[PDB]
């Protein structure tokens, strides 16, 4: 036997109720938990006594084409941000669907924390957006 | 129904806490108090409901929950029972049939009431009547009764030890200490060779003065030489005076059971309300000589180092500390569970028979016996499994993995201290 | 055939020969398609129902029956005292082939799942799925030529061997196999009377069967060296 | 004489009665100790005296293939683990066979300690799986 | 063996009938006695004799996060205890749950002692209270 | 035959390990406790059963299995016997024939 194929098409991405299309040609997902969940503590004599972090925040890196028009809307949603009271909710979702199942995380309350940079040659360059999470929950499909 | 937004019920009788181990008692006692063969209790006054505090059902369970922590729970079994009547009635039968039978104004009064049982169809063949008249089972009855002033009755145990422990163990496995109402010779003698072809300890007590006496065990014949002589690693055998009509072997049973296997030592054990060995002669505790007596026998006894009472050593007929024989019981059970639990809540697949499969199972014996190896039971250990690529295909149409294998090593406490030292001017 | 008992003379007797309870007659007549399963309230409720819905939702020759358990049902009782079997009676229902619901000390687990022919439900069912892949792809195969033939050569010979061996490499992905072998005739030797008929036959294949795991026999020792 | 052939595919790995399968191309397994053995102190005089350290702990990462279906094993495992109070265990034994004795050791009491990072592509990424124990016990078939 | 697993997440404090919630990053719990157990003595001649202290006053520091909202209730509960008269009761016992038993003293008629500093910058800083203790107590599970 | 699901035999006594190589051991001994002109064994008890411990045959046994790793097997061989009688009777012969004899 063998196990499922993977296929870059059928991946999409969403929050904020829009969808976000245009991937570059290399590495445009990312996902990171920011600690690990067990710190050991080793004492002079060998004993040992085990710390679980209660930090479960992560980050979501996006990357696009040069040209895609989700650039656009990406720039236009973070305009309207600025211009909020701070007690106006600006997280939301962000889902991630893959028949294939190599994805096993999504984020719960994702806010957009970076801009990508800017970079022209006689090519096209990708440009990197970077989101939070409060929680990036993996799950699974129980066997 | 209306319940107050915030209840309180007070009280002034102080309480005690319990605690949860490897283990739990059963007294098999001559009764005829319940119909059933096995019943369970949780507290003292529960059990003083069914007997009363002059019966040895009562005693054994009082000085059980006399020691701290409690033991959880008490089982207690019933003996098989035959009656007999005479001339200086009610006869009942399982299932609450009783029937009761009268003569007017002795053989011809006994054959009187045989009879009247004889010709009785609804409670006759549950019970059989001989000719003195005695009463015994019949058929399916497992239980039966005789009660009633010109007639008299009489009870006494009907059954050998063999039968008695087959009869219980058919109807409740859940038990691991069992002790005795009777002491007689032969049955403690019996009792103590079945439970050797079990996992069970068999605590007994004993008082017979012959033993106090003598160093040699190949003349010795009293019942502790006798259960050392046969290599009874699980009979504890305990000698104390006030064995004659009390049970302290369940005192010493509640010292250790409410604890974890394999992680304590019997010895030097404190028991709370318990005296000393006494001489029956002269109530004075054992000299030295007695406890060497004693002591070839591999049989227990209370000592005094001065001022307290301490049972000493703690070890079976056999030689082996009660330790290890607990220990290994509780290892054996925990290998079992842990096994059964992989290889149920297989729920919509296989556990393949190759080596894939092989380890999985490897994994979870190295996880059981690194749980003993942490209680400091153990120090090491070792395990061997069979190649997938050399198993006779028998085994695999029958689905069964044999040739498993491990080996430990144990770790040992302390119990005595050896001391010399010297004083000088210089 | 799925059904229960609560005849308690299968309870006792080793001797199959002479038995002849209900369990005992299953076995005589070597009947693999026949599941019985003992239990005390077999008289007037139906657990093999629930046996059966234990293992219907899944894929066909990709489980073991054995080991099962079941929500909501109680284990077997002796009818005259309500306790569990002793293991002669075990044995004993064991000698006819006939399950039962076993504890292993505090939960309880039917044991084996085996038919009363001695063979596990799990290669009967796998057979049988077998046989109906085989018969839908081939069907699949032959349907759709809408407009075309498959011609009495070995070109039409060989299109067949290619669907049989797909439809049998998808039970060997399942693990229910672990290798098989085709065989076929060829068209230059097939006898006129079936290309008249226009029918293909000597067609045959092989397998062999993967195993599962239930049962484990375990030794050791202990020392201070 | 040579010595013995080595074989990726004849190596199983097993932990809390599971078994870890779908090696990633390379590199799919590595055991390391956190501390060394000896500490050697100089004096000024050129002295030495060795101290010797009890901490043995150890971390085993184990590397598997992008839709491997292991990696839906571990998520719904450390699920369970996240709703456990803290009296329960969550340690096992981390066994590994191989045939060929090219590994020489085995995690005694080891837990999960890191999620893997998450990427995707044009191809495939493999996902690593961070472990702790508390004694990497060294062992030898002895001569 | 190794020893029980400290977990930040299942710390619980209360006192007035309130939840204190949102611990800082670092550092937010403190216990400590005001005074030492005993105090020794020594002679000119060397002699040695003890003086056993009856002070069993302590101190208890909780710090919070800057936007945590346990911060209102607290000055909420200050508030009112300054519009009270001198004869009606302002202490409570300060309770620590702790199911990893890595604390081992509760606060006995514990009373609020001192107020946060408040300071603000590009980042978030933390606000410490301190409250008193009529007396400490240490108290273990008997082994 | 009904077998629990998992089924463990712990035991107190410590074991070692055996070992394979080139060449068995055989014994030649007198002895008439057996019929057959050679018998094997493969542990000092079953040698313990056959022979008493004052017997050479029975030294020659505790002394090759006192070395580790044992010897997986040992043979026995039987020497012709000669028998004689005086004044200060059973009769036996291959295949179990028996004959008592008295004046």
């Amino acid at each position: 036997a063998m196990y499922q194929q993977y296929s870059p098409k059928d991946v999409v991405c969403s929050w904020n109720g829009i969808a976000i299309e245009g991937f570059a040609p290399d590495s445009f997902l990312r996902l990171q938990r920011t600690s690990p969940l067990v710190t050991p503590v080793v004492g002079a004599g060998g004993q040992v006594a085990l710390t679980r972090n209660a930090d479960k925040t992560g980050t979501i890196e996006i990357e696009l084409m040069q040209t895609s028009l989700s650039n656009q809307m990406l720039s236009a949603i973070q305009a309207k941000q600025d211009n909020m009271e701070l007690e106006e909710d600006i997280s939301s979702n962000f889902v991630i669907y893959d028949p294939s199942g190599s994805v096993l995380a999504t984020g719960i309350n994702a806010w957009l924390q970076e801009l990508p940079q800017i970079e022209l040659g006689r090519d096209q360059n990708s440009k990197t957006w970077i989101f939070g999470c409060e929680k990036l929950d993996y799950t699974s499909t129980i066997p | 129904m209306w319940n107050p937004i915030v209840n309180v019920d007070i009280t002034l009788n102080t309480a005690g806490t319990t605690r949860e181990g490897f283990g739990l008692p059963l007294f098999l006692a001559s009764t005829d108090n319940f119909e059933e063969r096995v019943r369970g209790y949780t507290s003292l006054t529960e059990v003083a409901e069914d007997f009363d505090e002059n019966t040895a059902a009562y005693k054994a369970a009082k000085q059980l929950w006399s020691q701290t922590p409690k033991v959880t729970q008490l089982y207690i079994g019933r003996r098989a029972m035959q009656y007999t009547v005479s001339i200086p009635i009610t006869v009942a039968a399982g299932g609450g049939i009783s029937q009761p039978y009268q003569y007017t104004a002795a053989e011809n009064v006994l054959q009187q009431f045989k009879t009247q049982i004889e010709a009785d169809p609804t409670i006759k063949d549950k019970v059989s009547v001989n000719v003195t008249m005695i009463i015994t089972k019949a058929g399916d009855n497992d239980f039966v009764k005789v009660t009633t002033q010109t007639v008299y009755i009489a009870s006494t145990t009907a059954d050998t030890a063999s039968t008695a422990l087959a009869a219980i163990e058919a109807y409740s496995t859940d038990w691991y200490f069992i002790a005795a109402e009777d002491r007689t010779q032969q049955f403690v003698l019996a009792m103590a060779s079945e439970i050797q072809a079990r996992k069970k300890i068999f605590f007994t007590a004993n008082s017979d003065v012959t033993a106090l006496q003598g160093t040699e065990l190949a003349s010795a014949n009293d019942v502790p030489a006798q259960l050392a002589k046969n290599m009874y690693t699980r009979t504890v055998c305990l000698w104390h005076h006030a064995a004659a009509e009390d049970y302290p072997e369940m005192a010493y049973i509640a010292y250790g059971a409410p604890y974890d296997a394999g992680s304590i030592a019997w010895g030097n054990a404190q028991l709370t309300g318990v005296a000393a060995s006494l001489q029956p002669s002269n109530q004075r505790p054992l000299t030295s000589i007695q406890k060497s007596a004693l002591d070839v026998r591999h049989c227990n006894f209370i000592d005094l180092d001065g001022g307290v009472p301490v049972v000493r050593r703690g070890i079976t007929s056999g030689g082996e500390w009660i330790d290890i024989v607990r220990g290994v019981d509780w290892l054996e059970s925990d290998l079992k569970t842990s096994l059964r639990d992989l290889l149920i809540n297989q729920k919509g697949g296989k556990i393949t028979y190759d080596d894939t499969g092989i380890t999985r199972i490897r994994q979870v014996i190295e996880t059981s016996l690194q749980r003993a190896v942490n209680r400091n039971f153990l120090s090491s250990y070792t395990v061997n499994v069979p190649k997938a690529s050399q198993v006779a295909l028998a085994d695999k149409k029958a689905r069964i993995l044999k040739d498993v294998t491990f080996a430990g090593i144990l770790a040992g406490a302390i119990l005595d201290v050896d001391l010399k030292g010297t004083v000088a001017y210089e």
